[PDB]
RNA sequence: CGCGACCUCAGAUCAGACGUGGCGACCCGCUGAAUUUAAGCAUAUUAGUCAGCGGAGGAAAAGAAACUAACCAGGAUUCCCUCAGUAACGGCGAGUGAACAGGGAAGAGCCCAGCGCCGAAUCCCCGCCCCGCGGCGGGGCGCGGGAAAUGUGGCGUACGG
RNA sequence: CCAUCUAAGGCUAAAUACCGGCACGAGACCGAUAGUCAACAAGUACCGUAAGGGAAAGUUGAAAAGAACUUUGAAGAGAG
RNA sequence: CCGGGUGGAGCCGCCGCAGGUGCAGAUCUUGGUGGUAGUAGCAAAUAUUCAAACGAGAACUUUGAAGGCCGAAGUGGAGAAGGGUUCCAUGUGAACAGCAGUUGAACAUGGGUCAGUCGGUCCUGAGAGAUGGGCGAGCGCCGUUCCGAAGGGACGGGCG
RNA sequence: CGACUCUUAGCGGUGGAUCACUCGGCUCGUGCGUCGAUGAAGAACGCAGCUAGCUGCGAGAAUUAAUGUGAAUUGCAGGUUGAUCAUCGACACUUCGAACGCACUUGCGGCCCCGGGUUCCUCCCGGGGCUACGCCUGUCUGAGCGUCGCU
C-alpha cells in the first residue's frame, strides 16, 4: 500500500546531536582517514580556507 | 436428445447487428439493443461492470472531434486568424 | 463498368451518355460481392461498342 | 442465405476483402515483426457470428 | 547537472524520444563535426549532414584518410550512406553499409543558400556567448 | 407516503426492513413539483415555488421558472447568477428552498450531522483516515 | 507543370471548374490505365491527381466561403457554419457587455468607496 | 480473545476504511503551493500589508481561556462610531468590520478604539490619483518610506 | 344579430433562441441492501455503504446566524491539528460516536420581496443611418410594435431605513 | 426572570476535493510466469444467442554482411 | 573459493539500511517432458477388378471396360432457413483433409450473382408501439381510444 | 563378449530456464482543467501504385491549405519558385448514432427552387434547400352559452 510509513521523525535534540557529533568527528585525523578521504598532504584538518 | 440432437435445430436468430453500438446485440422481436439499448435516448451503462464501460468509452474509438478539441485548447480555441504569411 | 454503390440505374445512364458522348439502351446493374456496385450497360445499337471500348483504353 | 440483407451483404463483403494474405513486400520494411496475418478466417473454422 | 524541471533525464523517455523522433527532429540528431579547416573557417563546430557533403570516416571498418560524398541519408535507420563506403554482398553486387554521422567528419559542404543562413546563425549565436563571457 | 415497489410487497430481507407501506420520501413533494417542472421544460431554470391548494388525493404548486437565454434575465445584473452553467437545475440538486428544505442543513446545534456542504460531506470527513507522513 | 494554391487563388470560378473536371478526367483515364496493367509511370500520378483535384477544390471552396463571409460580415444573422465554432458552453456563456454590465447601486458603491492603495508602519 | 492483563481496545476499524484513506504525500506540495499563493498575494497588494486587515483584540469565552486575548474576525461598529471611521470606508483603509458582534463592556471597546487609533496613525494612505494628492492623503514623505508589513498588523500580545 | 375589448386556451415547417446525449476521478439530490460481526440470532452492526436513478462544474456543495455560549464572552462558510475514541448512543452487549472553546490555512461580503416616495421615471423586439463589426455591442432618429399598474425601475433590507 | 438570534426569499471567490481527461516530472518500485489484461497488428485473436468473458506472444548481428557459385535429390533436406 | 570450458557486458567484497528475501509437497499455478507405446486403434450402412494416361512417385487421380449398390418416401433433380465465396478456372503439393494423393470444400492467383412481370417493397393477422391522458423520486412506465380542439383533405360558387 | 538394462562423463538433440538488456508498466507529485442539435461520445463502411492488420484519414478520404522547417521518403517502383517532417489558426468532414420528415427495409413521402425533360402543363429523371419532440419571448390566425361593453 502507499500508506506505509514512509517517513521517519527523529527528535530535534537528537538531530542536533548528531550533527554535532559528525562535526566533532570531521575533525579528529583518523576518522576522516577511516572514511577514506585523501588528506595526507592536508595542512590542518578542520581546513578553513579564508572568505575570499 | 437435450443435447446434440437438440443442438441440430438452431436456424433462427434472436439478435442482429446494432445501429446504434454495432455489435449483434439487437433483439428483433423486442427492437431493443441488449448492449446500448438502442431505442432509449440514453446509452445502457452500469458500474457493476467496470471493465465493460472501459471497453467502449471516450477513449476507446476514433475521438474524431474530440482530439481536435484538446489540440485547440492548448492555444485558448482562436479562430478567425491564420499565421503571418510570406 | 464498376460504379459507386449508391448511383442509381438513371444516374448510371446519365453519367455514360456525358462522359463518353454516346446513348445507352438499358442499364443493369448488381452488387458484386466484393461490395463494388457493377453496371452492365447495353449501349444504342448505332453505337459500337467495341469501338467505344477502344477509345475509353480497354481492349 | 440467397435472400439477404443489404446490410449483411455489405459487412460480408468487408469480411471477404480482409480475408487475404500480406504481401511480401511488408516483410522487408525497417521495424518489421510481422510475418502472416494472424486475422485469417475459414468459413469451415471460425464462424463470423452474424 | 540538470536543473530544468520540464527536461526529463529519463532513460526509456530518452530513448522513445530518439527511436521515435520524426525527421526534422531526426535530422540535427543526424549531425556531423565540421573539419578543423571548416571550424577555423566557418567558426561552427557542429553541423546537420545533407545528401552531398564530402565526409571522411575516422571511426569504424571504413576508417582512414579517404574523403567520399554522402549519397543518401537514411534517416529511419539513422544512418548516411558515403561513396566508397561499401560491401558486396554474396552475389558479387555492392551495398552501401549504413554509418553513423557522429563518426562522420565534414571536409567540404553543399553550401546552399539555407545552409548559409544557418551557418551564420551558430556563428552569431557562439559570438555572443564569446563576447558575453567577457 | 412512499409505498416501497417491491413486487408483492416482499423485502427479502431482515424484519427492519420489511416496511412497505408506511414509509415516507425524504423530500417534500413540493419539491416534488419542482422537479417535474424542471425536467418537463429543461431549457428552464426553476426558481421557486408555492402552495396554491390541496383536497385529499392531490397537492397543487405553482412552481415559477425563468428563461436564462431571453435577453431581459441576460442583460439585467440583477437577475443573472441563473445564466451562468451551476445552476443547471437547482430543483435536482436541492438547491431551491424546498429542495434545501430537506437536507438537514441549517445553523448550529441541531445541524451537526450536514457540517460540510451535506450529510455526505459530513460523513466523508468524519469517517475518513488521515494517515500524515510523519504521523 | 506543377498544380500549385499560390497560383490558383488569382483566378475566377469557371476557369477553376475547367482546370477541375481536366484533372477528373485524367484521373479517369488514371484509373483506365491501372485496370488496363498500365505503366508505372502511370501509377504514379494517381496520388498526384487526386492531390491536385483535393487543391483546386480546397482553393474552390477557400474562396466561396471568404466570399460568404465578406457578405455576412456586417449582419445580426449570419449563418451557422459561418458563426464562431467555440465549445457549445462557451456559445452558452455571457458576452463581454453582459459581464461587464454592473448594477445601478454597487456602482455608486465603488465610486463612494473605492480600495484604497495604503501602507502600515511597523 | 483476550490474553492476560491488558486493556480493552475499540478500533474503529469495522467499516470500509481503506477507500476513504488520506495519505499526506501532497503535504510539502499544498505547503510549497501556499507559499506561493502567499506571495503572490503579497506581490500583488504591494503596499498593503500581507497577512491582510488590522483584527481587534477578543477575550476568548468558556472558562478555560478567558484570560487569553486574541485576534477577533472584525472591529465592530460601536467601536467604529466612536473611533470615527465609516463602517463602508473602514473596510477600504484596511480594517476588519464585524457587524455582528456586541459589546458588554466598556474596556475592552476602549481598548480596540485606541487600536484604531493607534492603526489610523501608522496608516499610510496613497493618494487615489497618483499625480494629485488630496485632503486627508499621506504626504509624499511617507509614500516614499512606506513599505510591505509582514505578519500580523500590530499583533496581539498578552 | 354584428363589431370591438379582455381573459383563458389552441394551431403554425410563423421570427429568434434554448434543452435532450456523453464523460463521470472529484461534487450535489434521492433511493438503498445483503455478505459480515455479535463466536447462535431477530434490535444493533455492516451502512446511510455497494448496486440503481437524476444533475453539474473546473471545482461542487456550503456560506454571511431563527449560531455558539453562560464567558472579562465570541462571530459567515470550508479545510487542517486538537477537542476525542471523549460527551453520548447501544440485546448499555457487540460495537457506534459528535459538537463548542483553542491554534492555524484562507478570509469578503452582499441583494431582494415587503414598507415607502418619484407624471412606468423600467424592460424587450423590429426599421433607418454612423461606428465597431470571430463574445451582436455603442450613439442617434422612428405620431414604430409589444411587455408592464395582477407593479418594472431608482433609493432602500434589520449592521436599521 | 435572563441571555441570544430574527425562520419560513437570493447571490458570493479563497483555503478544500480530484484513481476521468490534456501536458508533464519523478521513483531505495517491477523487469517479460514480474509490472496494467495489454512492453509486440491488445480490450486484439478466440468463445458465448446475449448480457458478457478474454489470451499467448520481446531479444540474429556492430552492420543483412540473411549464405552467390558447385553438387545429390522430384523436393524438403544435405555436403562443400 | 579457485582450475577448465562455454558465454559476450556488466559484477562483487566490507559497514549500515530496506524487503514482494531462501521450497519437495498445498488433488498448488504456469510451461515443458516421460513410461504407458509404435500399444489401443484407423471393423455401422454388400465390392471391387483389369488395362491405359499424366506423373519423380499410383491400392486411392483421370479415362475406358467389367462387376455391383442407391431403386422415384433415392446415394436422383431442386428450393426454405443457415453458412458466406465454400461456386468457376488455373497453379502448388510446404501445412491440413487421422493411409496416401498427381486429389480436395486445403493454399495461392485471377474470375463469377444482370429482372417493370421472380421475391422483398405494399397490406393486415396474433401482436408490438408513440402522441393525448394518467402514474412515477427518477431513467421512465401504464395505456392504444381510452379524462383529446386528433380533419391541413376535396368538388362547386364568389374574390384577386 | 553380443543385445537389453543401470550409472557417470563427452558430444548432439528436445525444451526455453537463468543471466544481461528494456520505446512498457505501477506509484507519487505538479500545471491545466476543454464534449454535444454549428450534430458529440460511440459505431458502420470506405480511402494507399503494389496494402491484409495497426495507424492516419473522409468521396479533397495514409490527407488539402497556411505557417515553421529546409532536402528527403524509402520495402520496391515511379516522378530550393520548397521535398519531407512538425505546427495547425484556413478549408473539407460518407452512413448511423441525442439523430431530427415517417420507418429501420436501405422502404415510402410531402413542400419550395434549379437543370434536363418539357416546350411549365403536367409527368419523369438529376441536383439543392426544408419537413422531429419539448420549451421561452414575440407574431399571426382563431376558439369559447368565460367576463363584459357597444348597437
Ligand atoms: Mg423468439
Ligand atoms: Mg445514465
Ligand atoms: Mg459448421
Ligand atoms: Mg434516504
Ligand atoms: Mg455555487
Ligand atoms: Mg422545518
Ligand atoms: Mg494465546
Ligand atoms: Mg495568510
Ligand atoms: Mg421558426
Ligand atoms: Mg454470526
Ligand atoms: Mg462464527
Ligand atoms: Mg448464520
Ligand atoms: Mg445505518
Ligand atoms: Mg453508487
Ligand atoms: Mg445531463
Ligand atoms: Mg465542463
Ligand atoms: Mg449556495
Ligand atoms: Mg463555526
Ligand atoms: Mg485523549
Ligand atoms: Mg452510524
Ligand atoms: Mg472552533
Ligand atoms: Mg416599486
Ligand atoms: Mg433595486
Ligand atoms: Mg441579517
Ligand atoms: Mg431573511
Ligand atoms: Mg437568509
Ligand atoms: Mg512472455
Ligand atoms: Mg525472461
Ligand atoms: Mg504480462
Ligand atoms: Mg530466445
Ligand atoms: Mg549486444
Ligand atoms: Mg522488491
Ligand atoms: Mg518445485
Ligand atoms: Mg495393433
Ligand atoms: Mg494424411
Ligand atoms: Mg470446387
Ligand atoms: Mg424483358
Ligand atoms: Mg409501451
Ligand atoms: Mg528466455
Ligand atoms: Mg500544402
Ligand atoms: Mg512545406
Ligand atoms: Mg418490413
Ligand atoms: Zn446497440
Amino acid at each position: 500500500k502507499t500508506w506505509r510509513r514512509w517517513h521517519r521523525r527523529v527528535n530535534t535534540t537528537q538531530k542536533r546531536y548528531a550533527i554535532c557529533s559528525a562535526l566533532a568527528a570531521s575533525a579528529l585525523p583518523a576518522l576522516v582517514m577511516s572514511k577514506g578521504h585523501r588528506i595526507e598532504e592536508v595542512p590542518e584538518l578542520p581546513l578553513v580556507v579564508e572568505d575570499k | 436428445t437435450k443435447g446434440t440432437s437438440s443442438f441440430g435445430k438452431r436456424r433462427n436468430k434472436t439478435h442482429t447487428l446494432c445501429r446504434r453500438c454495432g455489435s449483434k446485440a439487437y433483439h428483433l422481436q423486442k427492437s431493443t439493443c441488449g448492449k446500448c439499448g438502442y431505442p432509449a435516448k440514453r446509452k445502457r451503462k452500469y458500474n457493476w461492470s467496470a471493465k465493460a464501460k472501459r471497453r467502449n468509452t471516450t477513449g476507446t474509438g476514433r475521438m474524431r472531434h474530440l482530439k481536435i478539441v484538446y489540440r485547440r485548447f492548448r492555444h485558448g480555441f482562436r479562430e478567425g486568424t491564420t499565421p503571418k504569411p510570406k | 463498368f464498376i460504379v459507386d454503390v449508391k448511383a442509381n440505374k438513371h444516374q448510371i445512364k446519365q453519367a455514360v451518355k456525358k462522359l463518353y458522348d454516346i446513348d445507352v439502351a438499358k442499364v443493369n446493374t448488381l452488387i458484386r460481392p466484393d461490395g463494388e456496385k457493377k453496371a452492365y450497360v447495353r449501349l444504342a445499337p448505332d453505337y459500337d461498342a467495341l469501338d467505344v471500348a477502344n477509345k475509353i483504353g480497354i481492349i | 442465405s440467397s435472400h439477404k440483407t443489404f446490410r449483411i451483404k455489405r459487412f460480408l463483403a468487408k469480411k471477404q476483402k480482409q480475408n487475404r494474405p500480406i504481401p511480401q513486400w511488408i516483410w522487408m520494411k525497417t521495424g518489421n515483426k510481422i510475418r502472416y496475418n494472424s486475422k485469417r478466417r475459414h468459413w469451415r473454422r471460425t464462424k463470423l457470428g452474424l | 547537472m540538470k536543473f530544468n524541471p520540464f527536461v526529463t533525464s529519463d532513460r526509456s523517455k530518452n530513448r522513445k524520444r530518439h527511436f521515435n523522433a520524426p525527421s526534422h527532429i531526426r535530422r540535427k540528431i543526424m549531425s556531423s563535426p565540421l573539419s578543423k579547416e571548416l571550424r577555423q573557417k566557418y567558426n561552427v563546430r557542429s553541423m546537420p549532414i545533407r545528401k552531398d557533403d564530402e565526409v571522411q570516416v575516422v571511426r569504424g571498418h571504413y576508417k582512414g584518410q579517404q574523403i567520399g560524398k554522402v549519397v543518401q541519408v537514411y534517416r529511419k535507420k539513422y544512418v548516411i550512406y558515403i561513396e566508397r563506403v561499401q560491401r558486396e554482398k554474396a552475389n558479387g553486387t555492392t551495398v552501401h553499409v549504413g554509418i553513423h554521422p557522429s563518426k562522420v567528419v565534414i571536409t567540404r559542404l553543399k553550401l546552399d543558400k539555407d545552409r548559409k543562413k544557418i551557418l551564420e546563425r551558430k556563428a552569431k549565436s557562439r559570438q555572443v556567448g564569446k563576447e558575453k563571457g567577457k | 407516503g412512499r409505498k416501497r415497489p417491491v413486487p408483492k410487497g416482499a423485502t427479502y430481507g431482515k424484519p427492519v426492513h420489511h416496511g412497505v407501506n408506511q414509509l415516507k420520501f425524504a423530500r417534500s413533494l413540493q419539491s416534488v413539483a419542482e422537479e417535474r417542472a424542471g425536467r418537463h421544460c429543461g431549457a428552464l431554470r426553476v426558481l421557486n415555488s408555492y402552495w396554491v391548494g390541496e383536497d385529499s388525493t392531490y397537492k397543487f404548486f405553482e412552481v415559477i421558472l425563468i428563461d436564462p437565454f431571453h435577453k431581459a434575465i441576460r442583460r439585467n445584473p440583477d437577475t443573472q447568477w441563473i445564466t451562468k452553467p451551476v445552476h443547471k437545475h437547482r430543483e435536482m440538486r436541492g438547491l431551491t428552498s424546498a429542495g434545501r428544505k430537506s437536507r438537514g442543513l441549517g445553523k448550529g446545534h441541531k445541524f451537526h450531522h450536514t457540517i460540510g456542504g451535506s450529510r455526505r460531506a459530513a460523513w466523508r470527513r468524519r469517517n475518513t483516515l488521515q494517515l500524515h507522513r510523519y504521523r | 507543370a506543377k498544380i500549385k494554391a499560390r497560383d490558383l487563388r488569382g483566378k475566377k470560378k469557371e476557369e477553376l471548374l475547367k482546370q477541375l473536371d481536366d484533372l477528373k478526367v485524367e484521373l479517369s483515364q488514371l484509373r483506365v490505365a491501372k485496370v488496363t496493367g498500365g505503366a508505372a509511370s502511370k501509377l504514379s500520378k494517381i496520388r498526384v491527381v487526386r492531390k491536385s483535384i483535393a487543391r483546386v477544390l480546397t482553393v474552390i471552396n477557400q474562396t466561396q466561403k471568404e466570399n460568404l463571409r465578406k457578405f455576412y460580415k456586417g449582419k445580426k444573422y449570419k449563418p451557422l457554419d459561418l458563426r464562431p465554432k467555440k465549445t457549445r458552453a462557451m456559445r452558452r456563456r455571457l458576452n463581454k457587455h453582459e459581464e461587464s454590465l454592473k448594477t445601478k447601486k454597487q456602482q455608486r458603491k465603488e465610486r463612494l468607496y473605492p480600495l484604497r492603495k495604503y501602507a502600515v508602519k511597523a | 480473545a483476550p490474553s492476560r492483563n491488558g486493556m480493552i481496545l475499540k478500533p474503529h476499524f469495522h467499516k470500509d476504511w481503506q477507500r476513504r484513506v488520506a495519505t499526506w504525500f501532497n503535504q510539502p506540495a499544498r505547503k510549497i503551493r501556499r507559499r506561493k499563493a502567499r506571495q503572490a498575494r503579497a506581490r500583488r497588494i504591494a503596499p498593503r500589508p500581507a497577512a491582510g486587515p488590522i483584527r481587534p483584540i477578543v477575550r476568548c469565552p468558556t472558562v478555560r481561556y478567558h484570560t487569553k486575548v486574541r485576534a477577533g474576525r472584525g472591529f465592530s461598529l460601536e467601536e467604529l462610531r466612536v473611533a470615527g471611521i465609516h463602517k463602508k470606508v473602514a473596510r477600504t483603509i484596511g480594517i476588519s468590520v464585524d457587524p455582528r458582534r456586541r459589546n458588554k463592556s466598556t474596556e475592552s471597546l476602549q481598548a480596540n478604539v485606541q487600536r484604531l487609533k493607534e492603526y489610523r496613525s501608522k496608516l499610510v494612505l496613497f493618494p487615489r490619483k497618483p499625480s494629485a494628492p488630496k485632503k486627508g492623503d499621506s504626504s509624499a514623505e511617507e509614500l516614499k518610506l512606506a513599505t510591505q508589513l509582514t505578519g500580523p498588523v500590530m499583533p496581539i500580545r498578552n
